[PDB]
């Protein structure tokens, strides 16, 4: 990745929901959260919407 | 108190409690005396 | 898709999955900053005896060189080595740390140790005791506030001495009496009765001079006995409460969650379904029955050992599944040491 | 609209809605204006140990430098460090704060206080005791005039000592034990028995200095006893009256509505009718269901536990319905501590 985030500011970019690339150790790169835009209980999840 | 998703450990803890019995003895006597060292002169000492 | 003729083929989406056992041992040791006869790297990785003695060429006298000619002397394996300043972020990172131990060091690594505690890392240190000859005449308490008050970890007061070389901090000792533990009988079995080779006491402390530093806290002498000889005795912790006391049966559950824990990392984004719930409650029972048989927790008819459960109303209603959690609860009874033994003649 | 012929399709309004847990423990602490050994900027955001380090590196002797390293040390989290001159403004913009302790200052920082209270910002601060050796000859009052009476807030007298270093002001020693509870067992449990580690209380008080300052005002001492060590004792607010003592009471309803607050600003502006009405209802007690079975607030059969109700003429008649106003209530009934055990013995 660009910049590596971690787990302290990943608390905060969770909410006002926009997703994330982390970086682990054993496995590499992987996509993380699954979280779209707008944050009523109506759709806030990517399958629910799809 | 969850933001990232990951996975979050916790556990019960509660002072859940029970009782044991201890010993009616082991008495103090306060008659006179003869200390060998002055730190012993007027503190409470554990004899075996 | 279905866009032209012929032949197609698909295969299965989801497998099954279990945890995997166990390491059950890895330490990390306490490292002195202000030392002199080492290497100003503050991360050292040693995994045996052979790449130690091409770095350390002499035979020294300091207190951490005593300790892993003690820990590869009585079997194990790989072990680390950090500085007294850097414990926050190597246990952070190496994902595989059981055991924090003391070296000679107080002072620094009592606040250190109850930092990576602070955020819930599951692990369990062991200290040192004072440094020599509690006189016994008066004052129970006093040589036991500067030790931090937690389920982990215990003190192993009489300093064995190595009477080949210098002093052993206890901590090594003590560390030396878990390998060969859990490597012959279980992790759910005391670090209690297993004897120790080339080490021996300074000190010769009493039959009854254990008894009043059983109760309130954990002091747990190094008594030299007939027959049997410099063996460890007693394992208990700094609490005394009816929930945590008895080494082994916290190490008994801080190592049945780190391999669950471990293992469903790769369960989550999951579809909160029925065909989930009914997969984990039969993944999770078989492991424990597997648990059940090697007598690590008691009970018959094993549904009264553990339970697990997980549903939609049991447990986890309607909203909080729309707001995506997954909870579940599981609980056993594990086993406890035999400690005091009491028996009774009568005439019948 | 309806134009031209084909296939339409419409989906679902409105869905459902419910509130999200908290947060519970974001402090924001008092540094000092007329300090040297520190940056001129006001506001600094904290957020673990790692950039407080690199921020300061040298271990130094100041009161906030005392108080930071003991809340990290018990775990801790995202924690802010303004001057004495601008809580008024910090409190209103970040929206996240719980508690304002006071790191060595009182002058300034009691009309700091009360400001923010005088909004009604829903805060809970907590303040510090007397500097050293009330000599208990006689005068229980007059040190108690210097604090600002109001239902938020406690002053933890004996002042640790913090026997690796300086001395650390008691509003530290006391956010640390909400930081080890609410993580623990929930925040209606008191900051009351769970144990600090590593600081030790310069003084020894006795079992009846306690005594004397328990009514009226709220001392609240720490002492130290045999087996658990200094841990902190009696948990008073400063009023004596019957609705609000008992600090674990007064979070609880301070942490209760600022999870409706945050939630019902989505809600605003929303046609005050029927359907509205039976779906706020049916929403706020699908949260208190869920709160009552985990032991926060007590009661059998839990329709006595709580109560709500919205409608048309039991509350908001028809001239205040034209004005807008869309009003409710709710009303439960808490825990609170067993401060007084007492036991009677009989024959029969």
């Amino acid at each position: 990745v660009s910049v590596r985030v971690t787990n302290e500011q990943q608390a905060e970019l969770n909410p006002k929901g926009i997703n994330v690339i982390r970086h682990f150790s054993d496995r590499g790169l992987v996509v993380w959260g699954s979280r779209t835009q707008k944050d009523d209980d109506d759709w806030r999840y990517i399958p629910v919407r799809r | 108190v969850t933001s990232v998703p990951g996975v979050y450990i916790e556990e019960d803890a509660s002072p859940a409690m029970s009782v044991s019995a201890s010993a009616t003895a082991v008495p103090l006597f306060v008659a006179r005396f003869t200390p060998l060292k002055p730190e012993l002169a007027g503190v409470i000492t554990r004899i075996g | 898709t279905t866009t032209y003729p012929g032949v197609y083929l698909s295969e299965d989406a989801v497998s099954s999955f279990s945890v995997n056992s166990a390491a059950t041992a890895v330490p990390l040791f306490a490292y002195d900053s202000e030392n002199t006869n080492t290497i100003n790297k503050p991360i050292q990785v040693f995994r045996n005896w052979a790449e130690f003695t091409v770095e350390y060429p002499t035979p020294l006298e300091d207190a951490f060189y005593t300790s892993l000619s003690l820990w590869f002397m009585h079997g194990g394996g790989k072990c680390y080595l950090v500085n007294e300043a850097n414990i926050a972020d190597a246990v952070a990172q190496y994902d595989d740390i059981t055991l924090i131990v003391a070296a000679g060091t107080d002072t620094t690594t009592y606040t250190a140790f109850t930092t990576v505690v602070g955020q819930g890392y599951r692990i369990f240190g062991l200290f040192d005791g004072p440094k020599e000859k509690i006189a016994g005449t008066a004052k129970p308490d006093e040589v036991m506030e500067e030790y931090p008050t937690s389920p982990f970890g215990a003190v192993f007061y009489p300093w064995g001495t190595l009477a080949s070389g210098a002093a052993v901090p206890p901590s090594a000792i003590a560390a030396a009496s878990i390998t060969q533990t859990d490597r012959t009988r279980g992790v759910w079995k005391a670090p209690a009765n297993q004897a120790v080779n080339g080490v021996t006491p300074a000190f010769a402390v009493s039959d009854d001079f254990q008894g009043k530093y059983n109760q309130g806290k954990a002091l747990n002498m190094i008594r030299t006995f007939s027959g049997q000889g410099t063996v460890v005795w007693g394992a208990r912790t700094l609490e005394d409460s009816d929930n945590w006391r008895y080494i082994p049966v916290r190490r008994l559950f801080n190592a049945v969650e780190r391999d669950i824990q471990k293992s469903l990392n790769k369960l989550v984004f999951e579809p909160n379904s029925q065909p989930t719930w009914q997969r984990v409650k039969a993944a999770v029972d078989s492991y424990l029955h597997s648990l059940w048989q090697q007598g690590a927790l008691a009970g018959n008819t094993p549904a009264d050992a553990w339970f697990v459960q997980v549903g939609k109303d049991l447990t986890m209603t309607q909203e909080e599944i729309n707001q995506g959690k997954m909870i579940i609860k599981i609980g056993l009874a594990a086993v406890r040491p035999a400690e005091f033994i009491i028996l009774q003649f009568s005439q019948d």
